[PDB]
């Protein structure tokens, strides 16, 4: 499946590496919180503390971010939720 | 530190 | 409907007023994002930012939060995850 | 300035 970017405030580069995180937590996961923990941990480790993230394919949000880290994009059957705060 | 408020919605 | 308490890090009295606000919230929104964005600012207002809302049917998510400051319940036919950071 | 992680899932 390609990415669907449906937001983002967050550099092109980095939209590229969430996705390819995401695509590798789908082949290895199919239980969500499990795909969420994957992408956070990934995060926290390449670009600091302290990400944030939701999967699911039926929800709503309403979060802070910190400027230029926030990404929400479909992938396969699930919409994914990533960003920093705190 | 700046910040935004950003709300998502699954939609059908 | 009744809550229930699926995990909590929360004074009893903050998890009674999480419930008492997403019942408020539940009253006025269909749309899960209101629902979420009517309880995140709540929370920002009475206990300090930087609150974080995710309201849905069909969710997993992996958080960090402050100590204390974290609960996800259910009420009606919504998992409702509200938890402070930064 | 403490912190936990913690992860959610709806089951069936």
């Amino acid at each position: 499946r390609k990415a669907v970017i449906k937001n983002a405030d967050m550099s092109e580069e980095m939209q590229q590496d969430a996705v390819d995180c995401a695509t590798q937590a789908l082949e290895k996961y199919n239980i969500e919180k499990d795909i969420a923990a994957y992408i956070k941990k990934e995060f926290d480790k390449k670009y600091n503390p302290t990400w944030h993230c939701i999967v699911g394919r039926n929800f709503g949000s309403y979060v802070t971010h910190e400027t230029r880290h926030f990404i929400y994009f479909y992938l396969g059957q699930v919409a994914i939720l990533l960003f920093k705060s705190g | 530190t700046a910040t935004r408020d950003a709300g998502t919605q699954v939609r059908l």
